[PDB]
DNA sequence: AAAAGGCCTGCAGGCAAGTGCACAAACAATACTTAAATA
């Protein structure tokens, strides 16, 4: 009833703690390399902001920030005797050059209040600003997001801060956020403020993504957070590596984010986490000891045993003939140490000081070492073939791992994280019964009104008459069924009075799709095209 | 180029429709409905335990999730997991996206006294210079510090709302769903849902998806929105309340209109509407007649093209309703 | 309802009847705070709300915005006392009602006594005149040619009284 | 049987019917600022 108010709010485990105590180490060596390369970022940004001594000392310099996130907070030396006011400037703070100005104006010196404890908003608080604050001034604007902005409004601005170059008890500096393509700047200001800008410029980058200092080295860690107590095959790390380079910003995040789901699928799911330290030995169960026999490992060493052991007498009594003696057949190779994560840093850390490379990923060579292919990766640089026998490693295949590790073979996690949002709705639109299981009879006898109306929908082409598809409709409407539906409530009064209504049949057909017609405008399929017309409408998706 | 328009269709009272609707919507595919949701409810201690991780909950498929939003959100997650953190149970924070009145500024306001005032952050307020984005700014370094439950629990109808999706309502809300104590849950209808976000807002998001197709009417959906039912009627009541003097006009108006859907050919010429409408002693000249005629006109009651044709858009069926009902 | 277009400074008019003085801005404001607002106070005679001229607000500002948001906030009777304000109102062209959310109007509100009064030829308001004129001054005129008067005007008019004024002009 | 005067028909010479629609300005009321009344 109410509801159509505006957000009227509302004022009303062994497996898990080992999830906890894991995932959290996890997230510690996560956000321990966060701040490293946070606390680079600052350190290099507030270095460079300094010690530039440029004779010339008539022109601010700048700072581009390439590919730069445009979230990178900055900070500033205190510096007494000389505030270092902060400017940011977003597109949207940006409508024009006045309000820029203004709203800079404003900002900095409340800023100079809040460093000080009747100004006019103009260029007049610069030169006043000593006379009013005593220290000279130092102020350096940060332009959020500059792509977006519109450029000859700051270049206007540009060249009117330039006038400020007069009173020499300031000097500023200019930031410069831009999201990518340096060019895609020096293509849209004014070459003559280029030149003015030119002065004294530092390309210094921001980006998570840079010859994988940090991707290579978070995917170490991750390995490392995972070293001896699980596996990953090679479908996840392929996936993992498909995903990853589909997404070119901020891959880390994204990384963080997919393993960290799988690992919350494993425990939650998976029962053999609790089987990764013996201490949990006596934590076996009967019902366990029979899950632990549908395994694809148990069948392959199960067949290995018999084609082997000719003797099918060791095999049988080590099978379900014997439980204890089974499940120590089973714990036999728990303990596979898996070399395959130790060699995998060895190599790792070798050809990151041995032959010190760097424009490489961590991630496919760990693809490469579970395949094999390691020689045919490390041969990309001609520089391990004097090492290719001593960073050699074969790939091991190692046994009764398919209990202790994570594939994406049921897709739970690709579903949920990268769905077909459109081919989904497609799907469960059209088909419908997959989901969907007195008056069950139609139910029975005829589709849901958005499915059976979508497959109509179908076959409609670019531009379509909504009474076309109306009557189109009503051919798809059981009359005989509608009549069975409606007097199959006699309790109502006035419904059973609607259905005596010797033209109800049409009437209703009208009712339902102006019903489903509406529902279908905020779902994105149909758009109402010229609205005070609705005479034709366009079906907006098709099934491709 | 004769196509089948949407005036040549049986029309039903706002009652009519109404009712039926419910009468549908209430019994279509109870069963169903029931066994689907059922169902599903053995899907909530998953939700529990994604959520504990804080990755927004985005919710797809087909059918309103409104109905079923309200009733995972304020029923089972809010009180269980404020009982689980160890009492008011967390104020459940709901999003009538579907209401184009929702302002990030106000809703911000709220917000604000929701969070942690735990300093005199009113003192930051300042001038048009959005405190919005900057305070949130200032409230995410502080909760990068702070313990990890959650304190509000945010969810959001259709968040592909008229006023949500606003490119600066969804970067306010990108910026405040990167705080962790609270949970972030949403669904939309719309097919385009992806569009909406960069790497930089998934970032903030860090959405996970989950589709739930109930197949729902979308009744307060159907509410704001609205269609050409929601003109020949329009006109109904308007003659239902003139003077005997209009509606004798608009009655031998009506009938030589009628005489020839009621289209344009059918119509009369003005000259001899004038001959007419004087030979009965009704019209004393052309500036009385245009007069008494334009209070049709002056809402839209009657069509008049070129001969001198006033032809009554409004259909052979309900002018001679008109007739037989409420002229004579 | 004149001179306001927004729904506030019309409930402290209301207050009016108080003869008092109180911080209306919120208790005037909001349809939650109007309900705080009318607990009556002196004897619990039930006290009921009319809005003469509504058809300024209904003719206020843009109507998705605020007439009829404004509509929307005033017209919900939802109180629990039964004795709530319910709205007398007065509205002069019907798109009004056309104008009204469709699902709220049929299933509740003030809406459906949608009386119309008609042009009243002179069945009624001529024999109001003849009773008004009880004390009827001597040779007034040919009462025949006074109804003649009344059905060749209210063919277009709708003042008997002011058609009654220019018949004093004539006199 | 083919090459050279002559004459017939396929390609389009063309353009008004005509709708889309991408330009513009106030637009209806946003969002916020600044002087006043009361403790």
């Amino acid at each position: 009833a109410d509801a159509q108010r505006s957000h009227y709010t509302v004022y009303p485990e062994k497996r898990w703690e080992l999830y906890h105590q894991l995932h959290s180490h996890f997230h510690d060596q996560v956000d321990h390399i966060i701040d490293n390369i946070e606390a680079d970022l600052k350190a290099e940004i507030s270095d460079l902001l300094y010690s530039e001594t440029t004779q010339k000392r008539r022109c601010f310099n700048t700072i581009f920030l390439l590919g730069s996130d445009s979230t990178t907070k900055i900070e500033l030396k205190d510096e007494s005797s000389r505030y270092n006011v902060l400017i940011e400037l977003t597109p949207k703070e940006s409508p024009n050059v006045r309000m820029m100005l203004r709203r800079s104006m404003y900002k900095l010196y409340s800023a100079a209040d809040a460093e000080e404890h009747d100004v006019s908003y103009d260029l007049s608080l610069v030169e006043n600003f000593k006379r009013l604050f005593g220290k000279d001034l130092a102020m350096v604007f940060n332009f959020k997001d500059v792509d977006s902005i519109n450029f000859n409004t700051l270049d206007n601005f540009i060249i009117l801060l330039k006038s400020a170059f007069k009173y020499d008890h300031v000097k500023i500096s200019l930031i410069f956020n831009i999201n990518t393509n340096l060019s895609n700047i020096e293509k849209n200001l004014r070459q003559s403020t280029i030149r003015l800008l030119k002065r004294n410029y530092h390309k210094l980058d921001v980006s998570s993504n840079k010859g994988f200092k940090y991707g290579n080295q978070i995917f170490q860690s991750f390995l490392d957070t995972v070293d001896g107590k699980l596996n990953l095959s090679d479908r996840f790390v392929e996936f993992i590596l498909s995903k990853m380079a589909n997404n070119t910003n901020h891959n880390l995040q994204l990384l963080t984010k997919m393993l960290d789901y799988s690992l919350m699928s494993y425990f939650f799911q998976n029962a053999f986490s609790v089987f990764i330290d013996p201490v949990n030995v006596d934590f076996l169960n009967d019902d366990y000891l029979k899950i632990l026999s549908r395994c694809p490992t148990f069948m392959f060493f199960v067949e290995g045993l018999i084609k082997q052991h000719a003797p099918a007498d060791e095999i049988l009594s080590l099978l379900t003939n014997k439980n204890r003696g089974l499940e120590e057949f089973f714990v036999e190779f728990l303990v596979r140490e898996n070399p395959i994560n130790g060699h995998a840093k060895f190599v790792a850390r070798f050809l990151e000081e041995e032959l010190n490379i760097t424009n490489f990923n961590l991630i496919e060579l760990y693809h490469n070492l579970l395949i094999g292919k390691l020689d045919s990766y490390l041969d990309r640089w001609s520089a391990c073939k004097e090492y290719k026998d001593r960073l050699h490693f074969e790939p091991i295949d190692t046994i009764f791992q398919e209990l202790f590790t994570l594939d994406n073979r049921s897709g739970l996690l690709t579903q949920s994280i990268f769905p077909s949002y459109k081919s989904n709705i497609e799907d469960n639109l059209l088909s419908w019964e997959q989901v969907l299981p007195l008056s069950g009879d139609l139910d029975k006898i005829m589709a849901p009104v958005l499915g059976q109306l979508f497959k109509l929908y179908r076959e409609a082409n670019m531009t379509i008459n909504i009474y076309d598809f109306y009557i189109a409709f009503r051919e798809t409407l059981p009359k005989e069924e509608i009549l069975n539906f409606i007097r199959k409530d006699p309790s109502n009064t006035k419904l059973l009075e609607l259905a005596e209504t010797p033209d109800a049949f049409d009437k209703v057909a009208l009712i339902l799709f102006m019903q489903a017609i509406f529902a279908f405008e905020n779902m994105g399929l149909i758009k109402f095209q010229s609205t005070k017309s609705y005479d034709l409408v366009e079906k907006c998706v098709w099934r491709g | 180029k004769s196509r089948h328009t949407m005036s040549m269709a049986p029309d039903v009272t706002r009652e009519e429709f109404s009712l039926v609707s419910n009468f549908f919507n209430e019994n279509f595919q109870k069963r169903p409905r029931q066994k689907l949701f059922e169902i599903q409810k053995k899907m909530f201690p998953q939700y529990w335990f994604e959520l504990t991780q804080g990755f927004s909950l985005l919710f797809y498929g087909v059918g309103s999730k409104r109905n079923f939003l309200e009733e995972f959100a304020i029923d089972y997650l809010s009180p269980k997991i404020a009982y689980s953190q160890l009492v008011n149970s967390i104020p459940c924070l709901i999003l009538n996206g579907y209401n184009p009145s929702c302002n990030y500024r106000d809703v911000f306001k709220e917000i604000t006294d929701l969070l942690v005032p735990a300093e005199l952050t009113r003192s930051e307020t300042k001038y048009w210079g959005n405190h919005v984005i900057l305070q949130i700014q200032k409230m995410i370094d502080f909760y990068k510090n702070q313990p990890l439950d959650i304190k509000l629990i945010l969810v959001v109808h259709n968040l592909d709302g008229p006023s949500i999706r606003k490119n600066t309502f969804q970067t306010m809300l990108s910026f405040l769903s990167v705080i962790r104590q609270i949970a972030i849950v949403a669904s939309t209808d719309h097919i385009y849902a992806p569009l909406l976000w960069d790497n930089m807002k998934a970032q903030n998001y860090n959405f996970v998806f989950h589709d739930i197709s109930n197949f729902e009417p979308s009744t307060v959906e159907s509410t704001f929105q609205d269609v050409m039912k929601m003109g020949a009627e329009g006109a109904k009541y308007v003659l239902q309340s003139l003077t005997v003097n209009s509606k004798k006009m608009y009655k031998l108006l009506i009938e030589t209109q009628m005489q020839n859907r009621g289209t344009q050919r059918t119509g009369v010429e003005l000259k001899l509407f004038n001959h007419l409408c004087a030979a009965d002693f009704i019209a004393s000249n052309e500036i009385a007649l245009r007069s008494m005629l334009r209070e049709f006109i002056e809402h839209k009651m009657a069509n008049i093209t070129k001969m001198e044709i006033i032809w009554v858009p409004y259909t052979y069926a309900e002018l001679e309703k008109l007739l037989k009902t409420v002229l004579n | 309802c004149i001179s306001l277009g927004e729904p506030s400074s019309i409930f402290q008019k209301i207050f009016d009847s108080f003869q008092d003085l109180n911080g209306p801005t919120l208790q005037i404001k909001n349809m939650q705070h109007l309900q705080k607002f009318l607990e009556p106070y002196h004897k619990k005679t039930t006290f009921v709300v009319v809005l003469d001229e509504m058809d300024r607000l209904l003719h206020a500002n843009t109507s998705e915005t605020q007439s009829v948001r404004t509509i929307l906030e005033l017209f919900l009777l939802a109180k629990l006392p039964t004795v709530s304000f319910v709205l007398i109102g007065m509205a002069n062209s019907l798109d009004m009602k056309d104008r009204f959310l469709s699902r709220l109007n049929l299933d509740r509100g003030l809406l459906p006594q949608t009386i119309v009064f008609q042009p009243y030829t002179a069945e009624q308001m001529y024999e109001i005149v003849i009773q008004k004129m009880s004390s009827l001054p001597t040779i007034i005129f040919q009462p025949m040619a006074i109804k003649f008067a009344a059905k060749k005007c209210a063919g277009n008019t709708g003042d008997l009284r002011k058609l009654f004024d220019v018949l004093r002009g004539s006199i």
